[PDB]
């Protein structure tokens, strides 16, 4: 059951490739009965059925209560929102890189660039008080000690609590500021934290981890590194192709079928929780390609649950590869491809341990 | 008048002795590999004053009175020296520039020292006065100087939400909740009663070294499940050790160890401001008649709850009422302390001045007045059994030297592992040559 987050570095393990070769759609019995979902059109299916199921955490919810929350929240990545946002993440994505250059080679490119970018570009977006951004960061991280967790929560809460007062009052930009402004005392306190809290964390972590992979994937394809300076129009397709070889949201939390269905000639009776693997079906059909138009994979999710970040996620990739590449023509490694480190399978994202670059 | 607190009442007075005796202050040095830029350093540097009222506070006044002066963020900014050096000379720059007396009269109760090495790696040494700042503070001071130079580079003032509680809030409070000192059965008159029930170079350096030591897995264990036994903790296991040691050294059937516990974390707004919120708790502990292993970790663990149950007096305060002719010299109730924490982040690796690569630079061990300092970590498996017991004996140099507190180090050690596999040793019998 733990083939599904295997792989090679960047690519599908051994195993899981004969996994897949055995249709795109296989009931695993262990304990009870899994199944998982391997094909493009199978996890589009099962994403897009009315027949499974699963405060301000969008993924836990399930309607009416997620519909309530996905209404207030989805306008702020509208496109002419994240088309007037393009300007301040291209300046934040320059600073990086000229910190990046300042600094020297190496540069270690994960926590010391693609970290503190996503999380700059995530509190733009917000609209958090944009020096109160490293103290959101650290009263939400995962960082252990269980009692300290508790206490950086109570800390978080009594600051959101301080913020949604100031901005239910007077709003300003951001995600943030348009809930306060559309919405008041229609969402609360906690719905407001706990939406700001999945941004600058697990969004964050998917960000970064698609900044640093998708680096890497770009150094490993020299040509297309060079192509996409060569052609920065490449850049939206490139984007979507790395976004569909990484899969860094490689698999999904189980949609337990609330109905007995037939996706395939094989019966799903109800309770019998489908996994999707987004990594088999992005990837199981399949070389990087930039050029590729029309990209087709499932890497931000489908049905009502669809990636709500995909806009900003996709513009801040775009800018960020594209800046990368002609900024660091020569950017390479610091280290043998065999030592970069990958997180151990963890079901939790995918992404490395660390990116050792030079130029 | 703004009043002072009781622990600033001691900070102000054991100041003025002068260069012999290191200042007690807390400091960070921060290795900084970038392009700075110094006029926003120096901008982040007053903004970190601008947003905590005690870093600009001044601290005027006599030897019966002291006032709390708080200055605007320009007049009463705090000092930069700019000292170009080679790596070579930051070992003796670091230790002199931080222990650099304070006025406390006439100065804002911190300062910073820049060292250029080249024109991409400098090193920040950020020194305050404790009567400013405690332990938890250097973690909020370079936070907040890392918020506030990431705005300054940018050209642009930092965007932040402003304290909630300033420090003067801090001291009115202590000055109200207390001032029932004098008043039969009143809350803090119950506890000031509690605690008098309860309990050499004339010029000190308070110069402090520092020892390894390690207890292995096997002897830690041991020690965790006798404190299970008697409802402890491993402080309480360590606590009592600690306890027969210098029950032994010293010849004496009464020990009183300390214990340094931080700000008060319920009250949350104490968290993100700078201040002296280091509370310091007596543990008196009667060896009185032959008392074992397991009795004395008894009386360890019923002396740390009935102590915890009177924590709102501060030790400032009861050492002012206990002590009949304080030393300078000698540290008040107690001259050793115990430290016992579990695992968990370290924030100096979260400090990241934005643009600048921010690594910390170590400094020798902090100016006290203890004599003993021990410090641990209580390292668990994710099961939460023992796996080591880690940590540094630290000593005071006007003390002992390196020889004296590797042979105390040692001592303990092997105290630690008799008692944890024969815990119903006496107090006598124990093997302390
Ligand atoms: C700024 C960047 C991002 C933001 C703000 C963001 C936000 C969100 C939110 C709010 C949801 C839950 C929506 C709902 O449940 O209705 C979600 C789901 C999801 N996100 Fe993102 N996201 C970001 C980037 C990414 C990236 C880079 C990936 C790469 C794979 C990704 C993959 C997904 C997937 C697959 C789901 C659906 C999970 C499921 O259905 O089980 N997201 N995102």
């Amino acid at each position: 059951h733990r083939v599904l987050h295997l792989r090679d570095r960047l690519d599908l393990a051994a195993e899981l490739k004969l996994l897949c070769e055995r249709g795109p759609l296989v009931r695993i019995p262990l304990s009870a009965v899994h199944w998982f979902a391997l094909g493009y059109d199978v996890v589009r299916e099962v994403l897009g059925s009315e027949k499974f199921d699963k405060p301000g955490n969008l993924l836990q919810l399930d309607p009416p209560e997620h519909t309530r929350l996905r209404r207030m929240v989805a306008p702020a990545y509208s496109v002419r929102r994240m088309q007037a946002l393009e300007p301040r993440v291209q300046a934040i994505v320059d600073d990086h890189l000229d910190t990046m250059a300042s600094t020297g080679p190496p540069v270690e490119f994960l926590r010391e660039v693609a970290g503190p970018m996503a999380a700059r570009v995530a509190c733009e977006f917000l609209g958090i008080p944009l020096d109160d951004r490293g103290e959101l960061i650290r009263l939400t991280a995962h960082r252990g000690g269980k009692r300290r967790r508790v206490l950086n929560g109570h800390a978080y809460l009594a600051y959101m609590r301080e913020l949604a007062a100031r901005l239910r009052r007077d709003p300003g930009d951001g995600m943030l500021g348009m809930v306060a402004r559309d919405h008041g005392a229609d969402i609360s306190d906690e719905e407001l934290a706990g939406l700001c809290a999945v941004v600058m964390n697990s969004s964050v972590e998917q960000t970064e981890s698609c900044l640093a992979a998708g680096t890497l994937l770009l150094l490993e394809h020299p040509e297309q590194f060079a192509l996409l300076r060569e052609r920065p129009e490449l850049g939206e397709q490139a984007v979507e192709e790395i976004v569909r070889y990484l899969s860094v949201f490689e698999g999904l939390d189980p949609r337990t079928a609330t109905e007995d269905v037939e996706i395939g000639g094989q019966v799903i009776k109800k309770g019998e929780a489908v996994f999707c693997s987004l990594l088999a079906a992005n990837r199981a059909d399949d070389g990087f390609d930039i050029t590729r138009k029309e990209s087709r994979h499932v890497a931000f999710g489908h049905g009502i649950h669809h990636c709500l970040g995909a806009p900003l996620a996709r513009m801040e990739l775009r800018i960020a590869f594209t800046t990368l590449v002609s900024r660091f023509p020569s950017l390479r490694t610091a280290v043998p491809a065999e030592e970069i480190r990958f997180r151990p399978p963890s079901s939790n994202v995918f992404t490395l341990l660390e990116l050792p670059l030079t130029w | 008048p703004l009043p002072v607190t009781a622990r600033q009442r001691r900070m102000w007075l054991l100041s003025r002795i002068g260069d012999e005796a290191e200042g007690l202050h807390v400091r960070v040095a921060l290795r900084l590999r970038g392009r700075l830029d110094r006029d926003a350093l120096a901008g982040a540097l007053a903004d970190v004053g601008g947003r905590h009222e005690i870093l600009r506070t001044r601290f005027p006044g006599s030897r019966r009175d002291v006032r709390q002066e708080i200055l605007d963020a320009e007049t009463g900014r705090p000092p930069l020296e700019i000292c170009p050096a080679t790596e070579d000379e930051l070992p003796g720059l670091l230790a002199d520039r931080a222990g650099r007396p304070f006025d406390l009269t006439g100065e804002v109760p911190w300062r910073a020292h820049l060292f250029p090495l080249t024109d991409r790696e400098q090193v920040l040494l950020v020194v305050a006065h404790r009567i400013a700042a405690d332990e938890e503070s250097v973690d909020v001071l370079v936070r907040d100087l890392a918020a506030a130079y990431g705005a300054r580079r940018e050209g642009r003032i930092p965007e932040r939400a402003p304290l909630a509680l300033q420090f003067a809030d801090y001291a009115l409070w202590e000055r109200e909740l207390l001032a029932g000192a004098d008043e039969r059965d009143s809350l803090i008159w119950d506890q000031i009663e509690f605690w008098r029930d309860r309990l050499r170079p004339v010029l000190p350096s308070r110069r402090a070294g520092s020892v390894p030591l390690r207890l292995p897995a096997d002897s830690h264990a041991r020690l965790l499940e006798a404190a299970r036994s008697a409802g402890g903790t491993m402080f309480t296991a360590v606590h009592a050790a600690l306890a027969m040691l210098l029950s032994r050294l010293d010849g004496r059937t009464s020990v009183t160890i300390g214990t340094r516990l931080p700000r008060d974390e319920e009250q949350t707004g104490l968290v993100p401001m700078v201040g002296p919120f280091s509370r310091w708790l007596a543990l008196p502990v009667d060896l009185s008649g032959d008392p074992a292993f397991t009795e004395i970790l008894g009386r360890a663990r019923d002396v740390s709850e009935d102590a915890h149950r009177h924590q709102d007096l501060p030790f400032e305060r009861l050492a002012e009422l206990v002590v009949p002719v304080p030393s300078i010299t000698r540290h008040p109730i107690f001259q050793v302390a115990l430290q016992l924490d579990e695992d968990d982040v370290r924030p100096e690796e979260s400090w990241a001045l934005p643009g600048l690569r921010t690594s910390p630079v170590p400094m020798p061990e902090e100016a006290m007045e203890l004599d003993l300092w021990l410090k641990l970590l209580d390292h668990r498996t994710d099961e939460g059994d023992a796996d080591g017991l880690v940590g540094s004996l630290v000593y005071a140099e006007d003390r002992f030297d390196r020889a004296g507190a590797e042979a105390l180090a040692q001592r303990l050690v092997a105290l630690l592992e008799q008692v944890g596999a024969a815990p119903e040793v006496r107090l006598s019998q124990v093997d302390v040559p």
